[PDB]
């Protein structure tokens, strides 16, 4: 039998099966199937034809995506697609009416639109185009500009800049739908006095002189952009004069000095919660305004605002949880961090201070997933006392101490990472198993949680896994201060414990990580283990979430202190079980990895012959404010620039002598720059310590380029095979 | 006798609403027939005296509030009236008979347009323990909004945003302001209020 | 007895002795000497003080240089040295009377100054600073302000910009005096439309968001800079009214397209020699101008126009070569191809056509050195008929055929490669050998060519290398198609022909290059041969200059063919020597030798295993237009386009996935940018080959810092003892 | 009888010296004390008639070249100057008599100023195999330059380069000129060369 080998992983020969589909009511759902879409019965089953694809045999231009209208009577097309971001992009859009079955030539939506998103219920349309946001009733109709102040890299009018879209919202969008798409409220912000990184992108051959890209890009303790609010009514849009937005401005306590917009969550058809959070993200406020009918803008009530600050650390994880309002919106479920310090949900009142803990204990509720009045549908690591798991239970919210695992016990031995999909009124549920064993979709109904059919199982790859000696997943903990600090080990087949396998310490670190779960993957390690007989491990000490507050706050104001030891005392641990080469104990790293794995190759701490960087932060002034300044505060001598100081990778460039350093970097990348891999590289040279390097030409921070991926986990296994002597 | 002196309303740039000036006319003849006729009124609203009658009236003290204000938001200033502008820059006082005109000046009147119309959207005051106490500052009826020290004559942008420490004097605390900038018109467009009074030496102000 | 280690070249434990003079006069010198400046005797030798470096204790800056005025009253001292290109720099300056000992503080010298000089007899100086020249009569005098147009990046009078520095002049400044210091004549830069090349400079760890440099930098074919030729009196300078700058525009063979000015001599008091280039340079001309004393202005006469082109390439060895005019300036020698196709000296008439060759044979006159009544000294490689060396001769003037060889049998086992300087009526000169052995500086008189005494001979260092074991120097040649191709080897001591040695390739191969010649190095080759073992061998094949112009203008419009072939013939010739273990051979080069290391390497030869290129030229297009298109043309379908696209190192990515590679740049190379070697490490990752890289932060095209270069070569040495299995 | 006419000199841009423009005067009667004594006159020279005697006789045709010329540059006009103003720009013809008149004109004159003063400073023509030969181009005494087609009425700049292929007609070759710019001055400065005749019908052209 073989090995999965490294062209196995970096050719995806064998290759994981999904089940996506999106709820189109409360009991029907779409699926596409060899770009045929399908619109199955929830119920049933019976699945009769949506659309063909060979309608768009005559369009022309590969479509990279589609999105039908919540009514079903038009589809948009969406092709030319042009990465910008983490998650922006330009493209052009078209749009295809499903009941007369032919193409809208009559008010085109322009080229290189920035965002486009359907109306929440109906057929209106809202894009983005050059920073502006443009209404579209109809799509054959012209389109009502809303905003005339948009300006390349200085006003951004529904879409985020920078920083909001990578750090604050995981979104380019800045858009937000009336539930029944009467109102759309909008960000607007706006980068004046915000630095720009600069960096030299080369193109191809034939491109002369290289471009130089400038990006506003706030660094630790620079100029934040600014973030205003505005609803507009979409009903009441006049050809004639210009658009009225009504600006909604946040609550006092925050106006007092920077702050970020963190979230928009519309609570009923006139009524919008929003969340702010002062720069020094330790302090939160929300604010529920009302549109007033009489007066035409919005009421936020001063009695209405809700206060979430936290004493040990920052707010939220990364960032204040979303509140899950009522039907009539006078009350909300929201994930707050309990005195005890782990995260449940709490049940406020709109007007009301005080909120009503629904669940208690040493576990984290990961996520609120479905609310019906008679049942809170939520997503906990609490089965079997296992932070790296997800379940999914309900409560029943006329007895609190009533609560129901509907996917715990299922398919236990297999089946511990659990993530859902309900329909639109929850009366069926989609279940999603990621791990340890191969993924599982299966269909519920919710009234029973009656398990209705297996949507797929995954045994394709099942057959195909058998022939190939496939490594097993270790996941236990040790404990540290009688403190539970879990690790996983990707351990080679065959795996005999009287023998002394090398080691490699996958890393992350990174406040609120979790590099031990139970998620079945496929990736290097594999090859790393099946293959070249290497044990590979993560670990999750200090810093990292889902295990309270007491661990997740431990780094407060200190990165790179305790995370960077916990990651040495695991490989001293496993070092010590016996059955690991302490002479041949690697460590490796990406974003939060590359600044650990390099802080502890600089450690002086002996125990890690070699290590490999990719794309790390060096030190912490060259990185974002949002991000950096949530763990570190500002580097100011009054806040805390001593630590931003004494926590960079360069002042540990003398115990780079006693090991072996790979540095590896992207040219043009746009969130950890190249600025920070070009310093160590310049403090290393400085003290005369030798290492490899290696850029990669035009590559971004998660380098996502075929040839580029390929290279660089190739370029990356040999210098692990050449550390280990082996083969 | 002393003729009542109604210069200081028409000459330069009239003052933003929230920042007004008040002239109190005490021993002095006036007449008014001649100061509305100056410009072209839109608006004559007399609470508690007919506007025939208070051209023809004998007060102890006639007080005039002048400001500059768009006929488009003449909604807001009616009386009970919800806007921003009567929570944070000005509200009729009516312990007294008075007179609400707004009218648009003519351009060969002597006054200078301001750059644009401004009022204050915004106006309260944050104390607390971690600054987490917001105390809106809605004005009394014909007094001055604090937040008119911010910046008295205008705003340069819409949105505007101010804060300021209060004095123990003023009773400490953060004072925080948002203004909303409105763009200007094609002929000035101004606001007067006309209080009198009935008392201590009643002819002291009679017409003319 | 120890080995010649690294730590000896990269520590400078082997130190070799210099003797460097200033002639002040035709029978004295200075000679500083334990900081204290010693005025010889050319004679006799009895040397009495000039000047005590204990006078500027007092001076409280760091002094980095010092140039005493041709009348000896004053000294410039020079401090804050700030580097700009490889000539360019800026500093700070203060004058010291030498006579009243007392430093200067009236009108005190600008900061930031860019060039400074003194006129050529007196005490006068000529500044430059914001790209403007001032004249200074008395050094405690105000300045006259000549140019009022500078600017930067755009306007450059007195100094050159990037391409005219670095490719033309091989200097910063564009001043040249009168022989008597009355005029002033100097060029004007004009970059108005000339693209900018930028590039990241990241400076230290302080510094947050990095720099962006921007340098006008015309590539191949694209915008050139223009230039203007002026000539001021600066005796007839007023204070009360603007100076006058009298213009000297270019003959109109030259103004009809784009040209370039190469060269300013003055031939007497009144008389100046300009060499005017086209942009295809393959066609110059000489314009002596007369100062028209009725007029004002300058005369220069179509009847002393002076043609020189060239059919087979282009115009000189890398430009126009100077005149020596006589002393009326009605005649002057001038080193021209001669019909043969070797370089020689013709002695033309300022108004006649033809010249007199006075030397001819198969052989070059290096250089013109001095020109007396009687005698005419040159420079040539003749003596034994080797193009490494170099011998000084002087012909009789009344007699051509009478030529005698000054250095050839001084010492000829010991001392092949001479250098001279002449005292300033020719008097005495100084003789410089820098191999094969040991430097040699020697006096001599010239009227008997009688050898006074000797200066240095290095004996210091000649006891201190008897305790190491030392390499060998084999000069030699090969036949190929009956042309002599020379090629040198560094043997390791012990040298055994019976066993099999691992071969490393020193390449260069630029046109006109020459990398095997009879000098003496101590360097990184001696390292690999005494410690290492390895045969470290250059070779000089079609392109190679000093060999006549049937080698060199081999590779005309044709660069990376004929050179890179070459350089793999030499590698197998020494292979089927017997010596060479052919199984270890690899190849090294540093600008053109980078460029043709990594052609030879993806040329599939199979010859080499492995081989390193630092700084290398990729596409010819990325290189500036006065190096490239000298060679190459332009590249448009009409000139040579054809070639530019078939001769980029990118295209042959394919074929080094049979070849071991390692690629190293500096991130802030301000000639051959780091794009060069970017779209290298591109093209190798696109077609999935595995190699190594190695950036150089903030460092230049010859990496100069003393870390980084230590760092560099360390590198280098791993990779090819790993690739030689070397201990 | 006709007047002559010397408008054409005294309105607009006047032209430059390389591209100066003349006006046979044949068949009328002159004023030309008159004509002088509208701008003050700094130099007046005359070789071959007497400058008093000009403005008196009686011509078969009067000639006169106008053109704006600085009196910094007088003495490269003069008879017999070696400047690149007579080899490329104008020459003083005397083969009749003839009269220089160098002369500022006033503000209160109907004359517009142009931009700066302009003249060739090089004006030659290559040919050859590699367009190896320069053959510079100087003007017959009283004739254009072939340079002035390249830039009529001044220059942008000091140094102007100009170059262009020369059709079969004009002898082929490339022509090359360059362009001196003279900075402008306080009041317009001119230049006037009147150019007299004798012979058929002598009385064509008499004074008033
Ligand atoms: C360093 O190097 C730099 C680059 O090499 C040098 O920069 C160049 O300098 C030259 C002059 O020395 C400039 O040429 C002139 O440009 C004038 C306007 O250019 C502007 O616009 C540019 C855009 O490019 C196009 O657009 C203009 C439209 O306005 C167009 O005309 C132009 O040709 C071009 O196609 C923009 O890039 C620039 O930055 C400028 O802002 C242009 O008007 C000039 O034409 C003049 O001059 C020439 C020769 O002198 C004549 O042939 C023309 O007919 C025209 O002449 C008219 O104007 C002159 C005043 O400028 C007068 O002398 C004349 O009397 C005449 O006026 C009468 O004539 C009219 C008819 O033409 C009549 O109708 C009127 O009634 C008037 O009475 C000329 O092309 C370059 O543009 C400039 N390039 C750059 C990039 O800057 C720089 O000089 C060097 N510096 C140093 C210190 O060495
Ligand atoms: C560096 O080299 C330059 C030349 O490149 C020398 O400069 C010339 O120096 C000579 C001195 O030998 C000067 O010539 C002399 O000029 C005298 C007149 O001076 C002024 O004349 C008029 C004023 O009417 C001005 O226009 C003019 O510019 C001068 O300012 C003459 O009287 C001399 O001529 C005498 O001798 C000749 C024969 O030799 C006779 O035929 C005459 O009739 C007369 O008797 C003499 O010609 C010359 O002007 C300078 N020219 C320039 C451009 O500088 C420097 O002297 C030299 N310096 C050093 C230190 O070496
Ligand atoms: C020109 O104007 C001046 C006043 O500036 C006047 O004295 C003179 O007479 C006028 N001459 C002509 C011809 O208008």
């Amino acid at each position: 039998r073989k090995t999965y080998t490294l062209t196995d992983y970096l050719k995806n020969t064998y290759r994981l099966k999904l089940y996506s589909l999106r709820w189109i009511s409360d009991h029907e759902y779409l699926y596409k199937q060899e770009n045929n879409i399908l619109v199955f019965n929830a119920e049933y089953g019976n699945s009769s034809v949506f659309l063909e694809n060979s309608t768009f045999d005559e369009f022309g231009h590969s479509i990279n995506d589609y999105s039908i209208s919540p009514d079903g009577q038009f589809i948009l097309l969406e092709y030319n697609y042009v990465k910008q971001w983490r998650h922006s992009y330009t493209a052009s859009y078209d749009i295809y009416d499903l009941n007369k079955r032919q193409l809208i030539t009559e008010e085109r939506i322009p080229n290189n639109t920035q965002w486009v998103t359907w109306s929440p219920v109906g057929h209106k349309l809202a894009y983005v185009w050059n920073n502006d946001i443009y209404v579209k009733i109809e799509p054959n109709l012209p389109s009502y500009r809303i905003t005339w102040t948009g300006k390349e890299d200085i006003i951004y009018n529904g879409i985020t800049d920078w920083v909001y879209e990578e750090e604050v919202f995981s979104a380019y969008s800045a858009l937000w739908w009336s539930p029944n798409g009467t109102f759309l409220a909008y960000a607007q912000f706006n980068d004046t006095e915000v630095p720009l990184i600069e960096y030299s992108f080369y193109s191809d051959e034939s491109l002369q002189y290289p471009k130089t890209v400038r990006v506003p890009y706030p660094k630790a303790g620079a100029v934040n952009p600014t973030v205003k609010f505005f609803v507009v009514n979409t009903d009441s849009l006049s050809s004639v004069t210009n658009a009225t937005s009504i600006q909604i401005t946040a609550p006092a306590s925050m106006l007092i000095g920077d702050h970020y917009l963190c979230d928009v969550t519309w609570a009923t058809q006139e009524r919008i919660s929003l969340q702010w959070l002062r720069r020094i993200q330790n302090y939160s406020v929300m604010d529920i305004c009302d549109y007033d009918e009489s007066s035409g803008r919005w009421n936020c009530l001063v009695a209405r605002q809700h206060i979430e600050m936290s004493t040990t650390g920052w707010v939220g994880r990364f960032r204040p949880s979303e509140p899950h309002f009522t039907l009539d919106g006078n009350s909300f479920y929201k994930i707050i961090s309990n005195e005890e310090g782990y995260r449940h949900i709490c049940y406020f009142q709109i007007d009301k201070k005080d909120c009503t803990f629904i669940t208690k204990g040493t576990w984290e509720v990961i996520g609120i997933e479905a609310l019906t009045s008679d049942y809170l549908y939520y997503i906990s690591n609490e089965y079997k006392g296992m932070p790296g798991g997800r379940n999914l239970y309900k409560i029943q919210l006329s007895d609190y101490t009533k609560v129901t695992c509907l996917s715990c016990e299922l398919n236990p031995e297999r089946c511990q990472y659990y993530s859902v999909s309900f329909s639109k009124e929850a009366k069926y549920y989609q279940l999603r198993c990621s791990g340890p064993g191969l993924p599982l979709y299966t269909l519920h109904s919710s009234v029973n949680d009656k398990g209705l059919r297996v949507l797929e199982d995954n045994s394709a790859l099942d057959k195909m896994l058998q022939n190939v000696q496939m490594p097993s997943k270790k996941l236990d903990f040790i404990i540290l201060n009688e403190t539970k600090f879990w690790y996983q080990m990707i351990l080679p087949p065959h795996f005999d414990k009287s023998k002394k396998y090398p080691l490699l310490l996958d890393v992350y670190a990174g406040p609120c990580s979790q590099k031990a779960d139970t998620v079945f993957r496929l990736n290097w390690a594999t090859y790393l283990a099946s293959t070249e007989n290497i044990i590979v491990a993560s670990f999750d000490g200090r810093g990292s979430g889902y295990q309270g507050d007491k661990i997740m706050h431990a780094i407060n104001r200190r990165l790179g202190t305790f995370e960077v030891e916990d990651q040495i005392e695991a490989a001293r641990q496993f070092s010590k079980m016996g059955f690991v080469d302490n002479k041949r104990i690697a460590i490796w790293g990406w974003s939060y990895g590359g600044y650990v794995t390099s802080m502890v190759l600089g450690s002086g701490s002996g125990v890690f012959k070699c290590g490999i960087a990719v794309a790390p932060v060096s030190r912490w002034e060259y990185y974002d404010s949002v991000y950096t300044e949530r763990y570190m505060g500002l580097p100011t001598p009054e806040d805390n620039l001593d630590h931003y100081r004494n926590s960079t990778v360069m002042s540990r460039a003398e115990n780079f002598k006693q090991v072996e350093y790979l540095l590896i970097h992207g040219t043009a990348d746009d969130n950890v720059h190249f600025q920070q891999s070009a310093q160590i590289s310049k403090a290393l040279v400085d003290v005369g310590v030798d290492f490899q390097a290696m850029w990669y030409t035009d590559e971004d921070h998660g380098i996502a380029s075929s040839t580029a991926h390929q290279h660089i986990y190739t370029h990356m296994s040999h210098f692990i095979k050449q550390c280990f002597s082996l083969p | 006798s002393k003729e009542c002196d109604f210069t200081p309303m028409l000459v330069g740039v009239p003052p933003q609403v929230y920042n007004f000036k008040r002239l109190v006319f005490t021993n002095c003849n006036y007449n008014l027939t001649k100061l509305l006729s100056l410009f072209m009124v839109n608006e004559f609203s007399c609470n508690g005296i007919s506007p025939d009658a208070i051209a023809r009236g004998c007060y102890s003290s006639l007080t005039v509030d002048y400001f500059a204000y768009p006929l488009s938001m003449r909604s807001y200033i009616q009386p009970g009236s919800a806007g921003d502008i009567s929570l944070y820059n000005y509200k009729q006082s009516f312990a007294n008979p008075t007179c609400r005109v707004l009218a648009t000046a003519p351009a060969n009147l002597t006054l200078t347009k301001p750059s644009a119309y401004g009022y204050f959207q915004k106006c309260s005051r944050v104390s607390g323990e971690h600054n987490s106490v917001e105390t809106p500052l809605y004005i009394n009826p014909g007094e001055y909004s604090i937040c008119r020290s911010f910046s008295p004559y205008g705003f340069s942008e819409d949105g505007e945003v101010f804060r300021r420490q209060l004095t123990q004097y003023e009773g400490g605390g953060i004072l925080v302001g948002v203004g909303a900038k409105l763009a200007m018109t094609d002929k000035l467009e101004m606001g007067f209020i006309i209080s009198v009074q009935y008392g201590t030496d009643t002819n002291s102000v009679c017409p003319m």
